[PDB]
RNA sequence: AUUGGAUAUGCCAUAUAAAGCGCUUUCGAAGAGUCGAGUUGUGCAGCUCUAAAUGGGUGGUUCAUCUAA
RNA sequence: UUGACCUCAAAUCAGGUAGGACUACGCGCUGAACAAUAAGCGCAGGAAAAGAAAAUAACCAUGAUUCCCUCAGUAACGGUGAAGCGGGAAAAGCUCAAAUUUGAAAUCUGGCAACAUUUCUUUUGUUGUCCGAGUUGUAAUUUCAA
């Protein structure tokens, strides 16, 4: 079988916070979650008056606090926001790779047979002979 | 005066602060004209002039737009 | 011959060769004018066989138009206004970036003798070929209004009273 | 037949209620011997038949 | 690994081209409805369906969905077991959205639903495989993201000459239920002894 | 009446892989280089995420079957690379 | 063709345990086995559809009870719904106009008899 | 200073090529013949050249003088042009020295000629300007020329030059053609860039 | 009518008249000279085709067709 | 918008006009080509049989006529249509066979240099 | 843009590793690691991938860049002010005609009249009773 | 008068040429920012992503038919 | 130093070409209030457009396009409204790209010069020669029916 597991980067998954009502309402079982208690006005006010680095100000939906980017979080938004691999670590510039011209092919390409055009005086040059000696002959050349 | 003499169509609807007539929209290449005059059509479309060319074209043609002269 | 290799390249459009070129390319074409001549095509193996032939009164003219009706049916509308002397053959894409798309379009001389005298291309002299872009007649021009054979693609409305009825 | 347009080519509209005339349209403009003459009906002079 | 917090069951649901588009209306009812099925995008091959294993394997989901139009006039219906297991075709007649008007059913999305089946559903064997594989597939398991705690509705399965009546209703306190929308006439047309594939075990 | 069984016409040939469109195109695979989610994709299967690389291939190409013959594609590539490296 | 031995090693196969508690498969089965023979008259079968319905929910809630399960939704459950909040404003006021078609009907008829 | 538009283009793609970060199959091509084998390569070459398109019509009207009074020959050797026809030959195995222009305008005509001609077997050089090339063979322009057969006279001659090339310019770069060619700067270059990227980086992230 | 044609209604000069309207003319016979010489101009080319014991239809023909007699 | 047919005897008239023009440029040869006889595509009209487009390449073929000079001699070819059965070959094997016997052909003027 | 980034990853509605792929693309290979600023000004300006944009970032950078002082008291009284009395001070800032004698026949204004006028000729008064009964 | 396609006939003809049919112990190239997926507009278009080689399109209950850019 | 080529300019440079009018019919684009409509915009011809199947069908199969009759107020969609078949009018088929001519760029524009030719001193060619275009590909050959 399949186990019908879910896998740990599934686009599916609990908790979808949004723009910062207080959604401490339940968990699962039925059972009401304790609602945390409202921070301190003075640093409510600190926070609202000195916006933290990476403030995105989108609250979690089990807490009312705002949910902030840690520096990882802000590095990989710096290297998406202006368009340059995701990935510190990664060669976009890996060397030449061979795989398939480092083998010396032993036979050409196409199984044609040769035509007879190759092996006998060409008609191209015989046609045009033609036509010279038809032209000497009526006094044109 | 608000209208002068318009050069193209000879007609006393030229605007002189516009500068464009309001009969023909001189001096813009394309006649200015709309379906919706239709009347307004009749009054200035082919045929109403001397029309020398076109009569001229239209004699040339049966006998194939020959040249030349007679024996 | 080299034109089967073009075409299989040309399919890869974001591969190193084909990445690096593009941006190469594109940010040439924006130094020069929006309409400009292209001596030779970009793509000599996409206007190959799209008509074109390295004779004299075959004209490729590269055009940028902003992204954002289509843009290639824009491409050939406005290259032909710009040459009014030729005849819009086909057109076809060679890059783009995040402002534009650029095509060349290639265009044929009907009062040229290598033109009016070439009985595969005499075809384009006769005055019913006269802006072909403009009338919806192009290869881009009759995809953009539904000309196809098949299901996918005034005898409606008018009631037609015979003699004897 | 008659003409299509016989009949509409003038340019009529009534020229209202409560002005002691009958509200059949009339041409306007003037400086002719036509503006203010009634149009755009069978009972009128110069004016479209009835059932063309 | 192959499965990180494996939830008892997970299903994986497609259209094919040509859907109509009421029927885009209940596929849409549907995904809303069972908050443990993965919606997935169109279906390329009308013909090539033994392709669903890999996809079932891929996004981790034992239940197939397939809603495929033919004709852009018939609707059907195939539900199977993703490893080996049955494969039953269903045909869709009188299809019934969320948007109409008369139906006025109020539910929590992905509460845990009341599945109830008529007792004609234990008489033949095909019936019996039916009514366990459809029991498995629409019963929300413990556990299931964005599903809900509380119970709320109840999923009634009936047979009425061969033919399976769905109909889910919301359960109001006092059972006095209302009719929740989702209401279109089943028909069993045949079971595969394989996932889309293998002999046919029942024809009708 | 007397069933004719017909040829085969040759637009129904069409299709049919040619040993030189092979050859061009696998000269041409290699020199022209791999485009950006190509070789996202081969990182994946080469740190053996092959359910990643398989998600990811068909969320950009749109399609199961053209992921299934990219992935054949590139893990081919990968093989004959670390044959030859 | 219809076999059933196949069709019952099947069912065994994909058997759900017997064991398994009403609260992690939440699926009944009616004891009484409802048969409606009127197939044409709906209405008649709504009244069976809507009677199993209750027996069923009567079941699963007194199974439910001993599990410690809260059957019934607290008024402060403000979740995410099935039904948008925007399609209830539509449901509800094709609901009153057709309150009102009613009311004014009888309105009508009484009325009638007063003139 | 006020430079022309396209004098600017010309300079400004100069540049641009070079601090770009160009594909080892672009890159390889900055990486030519040396000055010293394409002297003797060209003296081999000039020995068949095509014949002109008057001597030519001068062999043809010798011969139809002939006939019109009343009355056989050997194959002509010189030296193979053309893209298709030289990448025709090389799949034939038929090339004995492939000679690729170092400048063809769109790149990609030729792009795949050093790998096709390393795939099939032949022994390939990258000489200088396309001018060079179509000089032998009475054009402005040769994207690639290909030598298939030569005289027995001249076959000790094409051995050494087959080696040569071989030895400087196979046996030499390799490697250095499967490296990613480009970010060249200048004396300067780095420590400016590297005060504007220290100052970028700094707080100007946004 | 029209201003085109009120034009040369006023105008003095003839008008481009020329006699070509002859209806009921069957088309003389070129190409064969022998068809030609027992090709009679009244009948139409059905009647000339059976008449020269010739066939101006491989096909059937889609209509009833001519019983003198 | 009305369509009218007042010009009905007028189309008729000079569709025979155009028949008559025809028999003037080719008069000792038929006005019309020679269609194949093809059945109809349904259970309703399979019974039928109606004139097709061309003869196939392998009716003309077992006919004894090619291809390139069927057209010459006014015998229409459809490269799409084929045989699927034998009954549909050997009728219209038997109506080229029979066109062929009613046909007579006009040598045309051969073109000869003074030597070979 | 990057505003409507941050609030995908920080509100785990995009997956951050589904992101990461979605990094790997036709404009992030393009990379300007040491390119001159004469092509690089160009770049930016025309070579931009223009990415979506969210109302709910849009609403948040208005709230960063909201200073402390941008609707103190004052510019939230004096200049509410100066727009309600401006528009105070922008606040402060039908005739029956017979159709008879000299009236009857009219086209447009009559002599003598002036503003909303209506036009009466004995006639209409059949059409008003008529009107009135219905 | 000015012309059209034939016929008869004279002269010229660069045939060391060109073609059909028939035979194969030999080969057979087939159109890409296009199809398509997603989404937003009115099959078509924009945007994002972006292919294949008995492949791809369209139908039907594996089959039939067709061979786009 | 001298010279090849690439790209880009200039000329009252040699010869050409485009614009505007008409607009009944034709082809695109745009488009309302109450209709693939009117208006507005672009572009042609004596017809235009379409056109030699990435077409139907489920038959004993049909065979480019166009138009007519019929299908048929039918199916489908929910009042709108087809198409396959069938009867008829007319019939005609084809050209490229992708192949090494490689024992020979066999191809072509222009200048000059003769020579003819003409609806025509007004038209149209031919023959010679020279400069060029062209190998980043012009001819012959092939287009899947092969
Ligand atoms: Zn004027």
């Amino acid at each position: 079988e399949i186990d019908a597991g879910y896998s740990s980067d599934s686009s599916t998954e609990d908790v979808a916070p949004g723009l910062y009502n207080l959604y401490i309402n339940y968990d699962i079982d039925g059972k009401k979650i304790t609602r945390p208690a409202t921070p301190a006005a003075l640093d409510s006010l600190i926070a609202s008056i000195d916006k933290d680095k990476g403030w995105t100000g989108i609250v979690d939906p089990m807490t009312g606090k705002p949910v902030n980017l840690t520096t990882e979080e802000l590095g990989l938004l710096k290297r998406l926001a202006q368009s340059e691999i995701p990935d510190e670590n990664f060669d976009p510039y890996p060397d030449y790779d061979d795989f398939f011209t480092n083998t010396v092919r032993e036979t050409p390409l196409s199984s044609a047979p040769e035509p007879k055009r190759r092996f006998a005086p060409s008609k191209h040059e015989q046609k045009r002979i033609l036509q010279l000696a038809y032209a000497i002959r009526k006094g044109r050349i | 005066k608000s209208h002068t003499i318009c050069r193209r169509c000879g007609k006393r609807s030229f605007h002189i602060q516009k500068s464009t007539c309001a009969c023909c929209g001189y001096p813009a290449a394309k006649t200015r004209s709309y379906n919706w005059g239709a009347k307004a059509k009749r009054r200035r479309t082919t045929g109403t002039g001397r029309m020398s060319y076109l009569k001229k074209v239209h004699r040339s043609f049966k006998n194939g737009f020959r040249s030349g002269k007679p024996a | 011959g080299a034109y089967k290799y073009l075409e299989e390249l040309a399919k890869k459009k974001q591969s190193d060769v084909n990445l690096f070129l593009s941006r190469v390319r594109a940010w040439e074409y924006r130094q020069m004018n929006v309409i400009h001549r292209a001596s030779r095509p970009s793509r000599p193996d996409k206007a190959r066989r799209l008509g074109y032939k390295a004779k004299q009164g075959y004209v490729i003219y590269r055009i940028r138009v902003r992204r954002g009706r289509s843009a290639r049916c824009t491409a050939e509308e406005r290259v032909g206004r710009y040459c009014s002397n030729l005849r819009v053959l086909n057109s076809y894409w060679v890059n783009q970036d995040a402002t534009y798309k650029f095509f060349e379009v290639i265009l044929v001389d009907p009062s040229h003798k290598a033109i009016r005298r070439d009985p595969r291309i005499n075809w384009i002299v006769n005055p019913v070929h006269k802006h072909r872009e403009s009338r919806g007649l192009t290869s881009i021009g009759k995809k953009s209004r539904g000309i196809g054979k098949g299901h996918r693609f005034l005898r409606h409305n008018t009631l037609s009273l015979r003699r004897y009825r | 037949a008659v003409s299509e347009k016989a009949g509409h080519q003038t340019s009529a509209e009534s020229w209202g209620t409560g002005r002691a005339l009958a509200r059949i349209p009339r041409v306007g403009g003037g400086g002719t011997h036509r503006s203010g003459q009634a149009a755009f009906g069978n009972m009128c002079r110069s004016g479209r038949m009835f059932a063309p | 690994s192959a499965g990180f917090v494996p939830i008892k069951q997970k299903v994986l649901v497609l259209s094919s081209r040509g859907v109509t588009y009421r029927q885009r209306h209940l596929l849409n009812d549907l995904v809303s409805m069972m908050p443990h099925s993965k919606k997935d995008s169109k279906l390329d091959s009308k013909d090539r369906l033994y392709q669903l294993n890999e996809l079932a394997e891929l996004y981790n989901c034992n239940n197939i969905f397939f809603f495929e139009s033919r004709r852009r006039e018939d609707l059907y219906l195939h539900i199977a077991r993703a490893p080996n297991g049955p494969t039953v075709k269903f045909h869709v007649e009188n299809l019934h959205t969320m948007d109409e008007l008369n139906m006025t059913g109020n539910a929590l999305k992905g509460s845990r639903p009341i599945l109830s089946f008529d007792k004609t559903f234990d008489t033949a064997p095909h019936l019996k495989v039916v009514k366990e594989l459809l029991q498995q597939t629409f019963g929300i398991p413990k556990g299931a993201r964005r599903s809900k705690p509380f119970i709320d509705r109840v999923c009634t399965l009936t047979i009425a000459d061969g033919k399976i009546w769905f109909r889910n209703y919301e359960i109001r306190e006092n059972v006095t239920l209302i009719e929740i929308g989702p209401r279109f006439v089943m028909t069993i047309i045949n079971i595969l002894e394989g996932s889309f594939g293998g002999p046919v075990i029942y024809k009708n | 009446l007397t069933k004719r069984q017909l040829p085969e016409r040759p637009s129904r040939r069409k299709g049919h892989l040619s040993k030189r469109t092979a050859f061009v195109r696998s000269i041409v695979r290699e020199v022209a280089g791999f485009a950006p989610y190509e070789r996202r994709v081969m990182e994946l299967i080469r740190n053996s995420q092959d359910k990643r690389a398989r998600k990811l291939a068909k969320k950009r190409l749109g399609t199961l079957k053209r992921a299934k013959g990219k992935i054949e594609e590139l893990t081919s590539v990968i093989q004959s690379s670390r044959l030859a490296h | 063709i219809n076999n059933t031995v196949a069709l019952e090693n099947i069912y065994e196969r994909i058997k759900y345990p017997d064991d398994i508690s009403f609260v992690e498969n939440q699926a009944v089965t009616t004891k009484e086995p409802i048969i409606i023979e009127n197939v044409e008259d709906d209405l008649a079968r709504e009244l069976a559809f809507y009677k199993q319905g209750v027996s069923s929910v009567k079941a699963a809630f007194a199974k439910l009870r001993e599990a410690n399960v809260l059957i019934s939704r607290p008024h402060d459950y403000f979740a995410e719904m099935l039904k948008s909040d925007d399609h209830m404003e539509k449901v509800r006021q094709e609901l009153i106009k057709e309150a009102t078609a009613k009311k004014l009907s009888q309105q009508a008829k009484k009325q009638r008899e007063l003139k | 200073v006020k430079w022309p538009e396209y004098i600017r283009l010309q300079r400004r793609r100069k540049i641009l090529n070079l601090r770009l970060k160009v594909p080892p199959a672009i890159a390889q091509f900055q990486k030519t013949l040396d000055k010293n084998t394409a002297t003797q390569v060209f003296k081999l070459l000039n020995k068949y050249r095509p014949e002109t398109a008057a001597e030519k019509k001068q062999r043809l009207v010798a011969e139809a003088e002939a006939v019109a009074n009343g009355k056989v020959s050997k194959k002509p050797y010189n030296v193979k042009y053309g893209l298709n026809h030289v990448v025709a030959l090389i799949e034939a195995k038929k090339a004995k020295l492939v000679l690729i222009a170092s400048d063809v305008d769109p790149i990609e005509l030729v792009v795949f000629l050093p790998a096709l001609c390393k795939k099939m077997g032949v022994p390939y050089a990258i000489v200088k300007n396309k001018a060079r090339l179509g000089t032998v063979i009475h054009q402005k322009t040769a994207a690639v020329l290909a030598v298939t057969e030569v005289r027995e006279e001249d076959k000790n001659e094409l051995a050494s030059i087959v080696s040569a090339v071989d030895a400087n310019f196979s046996a030499k770069y390799d490697e250095s053609r499967r490296k990613w060619g480009g970010g060249i700067m200048g004396g300067k270059t780095q420590a400016l860039l590297a005060k504007r990227a220290k100052a970028a980086a700094a707080t100007v992230r946004l | 009518a029209n201003p085109r044609q009120r034009n040369k209604q006023r105008s003095g000069k003839p008008r481009l008249t020329r006699r070509n309207a002859n209806k009921k003319a069957k088309a003389k016979i070129y190409g064969n000279f022998v068809i030609q010489q027992n090709w009679d101009k009244h009948a139409t080319l059905r009647q000339n085709y059976a008449r020269l014991g010739l066939l101006a239809t491989p096909n059937y023909v889609t209509g009833g067709v001519e019983k003198l007699y | 918008y009305v369509k009218t047919w007042f010009n009905q005897p007028g189309r008729k008239l000079r569709r025979r006009q155009a028949r008559q023009t025809k028999a003037a440029k080719i008069a000792p040869r038929p006005v019309e080509a020679i269609r194949p006889a093809v059945k109809p595509p349904t259970i309703r009209y399979n019974m039928k049989v109606r004139a097709g487009r061309g003869f196939t390449l392998e009716e003309l073929k077992a006919a004894g006529v090619s291809r390139r000079v069927a057209s010459t001699i006014g015998i229409p070819v459809d490269h799409r249509r084929r045989n699927r059965s034998e009954e549909s070959l050997q009728r219209n094997v038997e109506r080229i066979k029979v066109y062929l016997a009613h046909l007579i052909v006009f040598p045309r003027k051969a073109g000869q240099p003074k030597k070979g | 843009e990057a505003m409507t980034l941050a609030q995908d990853i920080a509100s785990r509605r995009k997956s951050k590793a589904d992101l990461i792929d979605e990094g790997y693309n036709r404009w992030s290979f393009q990379s300007k690691e040491g390119l001159p600023d004469w092509f690089l000004d160009e770049e930016t300006t025309v070579n931009k991938p223009n990415k979506p944009i969210t109302k709910e970032a849009v609403l948040a950078l208005r709230e960063k860049m909201k200073a402390l002082n941008a609707r103190p008291i004052k510019k939230v009284l004096e200049a509410q002010g100066r727009k309600k009395m401006r528009t105070i001070k922008r606040l402060q800032r039908p005739t029956l005609v017979v159709a008879k004698g000299p009236n009857k026949g009219l086209k447009s204004r009559p002599k003598g009249v002036k503003g909303k006028y209506k036009m009466v000729d004995s006639r209409m008064k059949k059409d008003l009773r008529a009107q009135k009964r219905l």
